[PDB]
């Protein structure tokens, strides 16, 4: 009785130590959820520094174990499996900023996901991080084409100085929340160690208040 | 003219409210942190915490009958021996316990980094045995001489004999003198350099962090910990610096006069008493998801 | 336009002929019997060896080892009487959604958001578990596998579209594209020749897994459907849906038999199971904890309250002897 | 155009299935349920002296 229950025993708690030790090594990854109607801005990024359901990208920037999810590759109901991104330390938006004149209306598509997941209730606490894409395009596209062509109540020069404030302004007045989620805004450049250090900066900053939680300061 | 009546009651209903809310609490604490919630870093360090209180608040009691009799203890010397250095233990794991968690909360906030790869559960483990061995090894001289003495008048009192032979009465008294300085010297280094500044520094640190970065959108974040750092300011510094003034001139204390410094020392020995009852109510129950799992557990 | 109304009329014939089938309530005809659903459940082992959310659960034939797969990115087989863990397979994608176990116990599956039926074998000659098979054909992510036999397995994932596959050969000899919204749920009948399966349009689809036809289409939800489980017999089934409501329906009269609603509950119903005699249903919602409703007289038996998160997925024992059921704690309970 | 013809020959095709009463399906139902009564451990409690759980 109790000599293949000892093995049996043994072997589950052998097993068990290298799921804590697993465990462990899971938990010290950072994860950052990527999603987006830009499927063609999010590919600049994950390309942009060095490193079929969805990809994963894992990269160490400072002493920091990255891990980076691409999703957008999923075309499914959103509902159905964005729960199990419950657990993300910080979702990173990227979105182009030339979408506002295309049909695909492909900014207020980008509008609409960007409300839909900022209510979700498995985010209420998980602060997103945003990325506009193809700042360098953007400022040339709006000398020709004026940027009120889908925004029905802008009133303003068209310049990149104030254009671009005011996209960010808009994206982060979207949220029903602005105690739990901060949103870090950034304007994606050429530079490819810049790309990466805002994330580094940002991911800081919600890892600051994840301890905060934990320690019971907040 | 003498309000000796008065403070003798104020220490005992202080002894008695610490003594039953410190219980409640910790077993609360204990329970909810052990059974209903899962292990984690502040979680193990909580439940250390609380370990530590509420062992010295069960051996409150025997202080309260020692009290109750003033200088005679009605129990044996082995009891003496186990409480007194029980209690040591407590107090020293405590006092170790909250600087080890000021300099947690100092280094999960000035380097995320360390904090998301090292800091784990078992790394916490590890670091948890650290003020334990410490407070064991500086109370070693206690358990090595606390044999309970008696006396002529007929009152048995436990107290620090410093020589199992007396070869004489004076060579005895000058002998208790210099251990006696000597560990005041000690306990007040190791109790209060150390701990309180650390402690001071790491919430200092915060502070000046959250505030530079724009990292806190409420004053919960400041208001906490400037609430746990006065708590334990208010409870520790006045006993310890009663305890020095006490060590320096401890050869006139020991003669037997100035009963003025035994009362004080013992009203601030009630008072740090009172941080040992003060804790989980600011280190534990503070916190949002510590009262929901409670209430939920209840 | 005059297809579109073909289509409309079709319905509109369907519809009367169950009406007309329908000659008075299934619940009316036990109405006279007495209730023993009436019984006490509690906690008689408690599993803890997964660090993040289960997701999916799964029985074995001889009602000793159970599968659970988790966020962690670990598989572990479970001994249910000595609770000790059998294996623990690594998993490459960490995000999973769903688990099967063979009725041999030679492999086990394991699917989720990366679209890959990775099958597991545990009979092998090394001591370390490897992959048997990867089935990379799907497009959406799996949401619920099933073995049949040890060389076929019949995977659902959220393309609209259902798949039977073969180990051996790794591609499908069947597809299922009658479904029109994402297909969330599955379950054999005892026999395995047909299975129903439960998809996001708030309809579930008979079909045969030798033909490969969609026999017949229940439609009786007006949510999405998240469970579905065969009755014993395998003459029923009931599916669970968002709405709060578990419906079961029957092969032949082919409309809403039993209607297990409650006004006190409106949170959705991730897991549907029956017992060994069908008797009593086994329900999970997402307030945090399961239910027990009576399958024949459409009332909430018992409350099963033990779980800190919603539950995923629960199943009964193929002897019934008892019932286990995880959550998103990470601690997996077998109630009896 | 394809997926809407084949729909319609679905529900077509489908039509021509042999239905049954409903009480006599209900009481099929619960005929297997009372027979299988006696060997359902989730009914009847299990003493724990062939009881695997304890």
């Amino acid at each position: 009785l109790s000599a293949e229950d000892k093995a049996a025993v043994e072997r589950s708690k052998m097993i068990d130590r290298n799921l804590r030790e697993d465990g462990e090594k899971a938990a010290r990854e950072v994860k950052l959820l990527l999603l987006g109607a830009g499927e063609s801005g999010k590919c600049t990024i994950v390309k942009q520094m060095k490193i079929t359901g969805i990809v994963e990208t894992h990269f160490t920037f400072k002493d920091l174990h990255f891990k980076m999810f691409d999703v957008t590759a999923q075309r499914s109901e959103r509902k159905k499996w964005i729960h199990c991104f419950e657990g993300v330390t910080a979702i990173i938006f990227c979105v182009a900023l030339s979408d506002y004149d295309l049909v695909l209306n492909r900014m207020h598509a980008s509008m609409k996901l960007f409300d839909s997941i900022c209510n979700n209730k498995w985010f209420t606490d998980t602060s997103i991080i945003l990325f506009l894409n193809k700042k360098d395009l953007f400022e040339e596209k709006i000398k020709k084409s004026p940027l009120t062509i889908c925004y029905p109540e802008y009133a303003g020069s068209n310049t990149y100085e104030e254009a671009a404030a005011y996209i960010q302004c808009q994206f982060e007045d979207l949220n029903k929340r602005k105690d739990t989620k901060e949103i870090y805004t950034h304007f994606t450049c050429s530079t490819d160690t810049k790309n990466v250090q805002f994330v580094f900066d940002a991911v800081t900053d919600v890892i600051i208040k994840n301890n905060l939680k934990d320690c019971g300061l907040f | 003219s003498a309000g000796y009546l008065f403070l003798d009651i104020i220490t005992y209903l202080v002894f008695a409210v610490t003594f039953v809310l410190g219980v409640l609490g910790n077993g609360l604490v204990i329970w909810v942190a052990g059974f209903r919630m899962t292990h984690t870093v502040t979680t193990i360090s909580y439940l250390n915490l609380a370990v530590a209180d509420f062992c010295f608040t069960s051996t409150l009691p025997f202080f309260m009958v020692r009290k109750a009799m003033g200088g005679h203890w009605p129990f044996g010397w082995f009891l003496c021996k186990f409480v007194f250095t029980i209690v040591d233990i407590n107090l020293f794991g405590s006092v170790f316990l909250i600087a080890l968690i000021a300099l947690d909360r100092c280094v999960c906030v000035l380097h995320p980094v360390w904090t998301q790869n090292h800091r784990t559960v078992s790394l916490a483990k590890k670091v948890i045995i650290g003020p334990w061995v410490m407070a064991l090894l500086l109370t070693l001289p206690v358990i090595i001489r606390v044999t309970t003495v008696p006396g002529k008048t007929g009152t048995v009192a436990c107290t620090f004999n410093f020589s199992p032979w007396t070869n004489d009465p004076k060579e005895r008294i000058n002998v208790a003198v210099a251990m006696l300085t000597v560990r005041g010297i000690i306990r007040f280094i190791i109790g209060f350099s150390a701990p309180m500044s650390i402690v001071a520094v790491s919430y200092g640190l915060i502070a000046t962090k959250i505030h530079k970065q724009g990292l806190i959108k409420s004053s919960r974040p400041l208001r906490v910990l400037s609430f746990v750092a006065a708590a334990f300011f208010l409870c520790w510094s006045p006993y310890q610096v009663v305890a020095l003034i006490a060590t320096v001139r401890i050869r006139e204390l020991l003669q037997g006069m100035y009963k003025e410094i035994g009362i004080a020392v013992d009203v601030t020995s009630a008072l740090a008493f009172f941080n040992s009852c003060l804790n989980p109510m600011l280190y534990v129950f503070m916190g949002q998801d510590f009262r929901e799992r409670l209430i939920h557990a209840l | 336009d005059q297809l579109r109304q073909e289509a409309e009329q079709l319905k509109n014939q369907i519809r009367d002929a169950r009406k007309a089938c329908a000659d008075a309530t299934l619940s009316q005809i036990t109405n006279n019997i007495d209730p023993v659903g009436r019984i006490q459940m509690r906690t008689r082992r408690t599993l803890r060896g997964h660090l993040a959310k289960i997701y999916a659960m799964h029985w074995g034939t001889d009602s000793r080892l159970l599968v659970s797969a988790s966020q962690d990115g670990k598989l572990i087989i479970w001994d249910s009487y000595t609770t000790n863990k059998v294996h623990a397979i690594p998993l490459r994608s960490s995000w999973v959604m769903t688990c099967a176990y063979a009725p041999s116990g030679n492999y086990v599956a394991c699917g989720g958001l990366d679209n890959i039926c990775s099958i597991y074998n545990l009979k092998t000659r090394e001591g370390n578990v490897r992959v048997s098979r990867e089935l990379a054909g799907h497009t959406g992510y799996l949401s619920c596998c099933r073995f049949l036999d040890d060389n076929q397995i019949v995977t659902s994932s959220g393309d609209t579209t259902c798949a039977l596959w073969d180990i051996e050969t790794g591609q499908q000899t069947t597809t299922f594209t009658g479904h029109t919204g994402d297909v969330m749920s599955l379950s054999l009948a005892p026999d395995t020749r047909l299975f129903v399966s439960g998809a996001c349009d708030a309809s579930a689809k008979l079909w045969d897994v030798r033909e490969g036809m969609c026999r017949q289409t229940f439609t009786g939800h007006e949510s999405d459907i998240n469970a579905i489980c065969f009755f014993p017999n395998g003459n029923a089934f009931a599916t669970g849906s968002d709405d709060a409501t578990c419906r079961l329906f029957d092969l032949r009269a082919d409309q809403e038999l039993m209607t297990y609603s409650h006004d006190n509950i409106i949170c959705g119903i991730t897991s549907v199971s029956f017992s060994k005699s069908g008797r009593l249903l086994l329900a999970g919602y997402d307030d945090f904890n399961c239910n027990v409703w009576d399958a024949l007289k459409a009332d909430r038996a018992g409350v099963l309250a033990g779980h800190d998160n919603r539950v995923s997925c629960l199943g009964v024992t193929d002897d019934g002897m008892a019932v286990a059921t995880g959550s998103w704690d990470s601690f997996l309970k077998i109630w009896n | 155009i394809a997926q809407a013809r084949k729909l319609v020959e679905q529900l077509k095709m489908e039509a021509n299935i042999d239905r049954i009463k409903v009480s006599k399906a209900a009481a099929d139902l619960m005929a297997y349920c009372e027979a299988h009564a006696k060997e359902d451990p989730l009914l009847t409690p299990v003493p724990a002296s062939e009881n695997p759980f304890r």
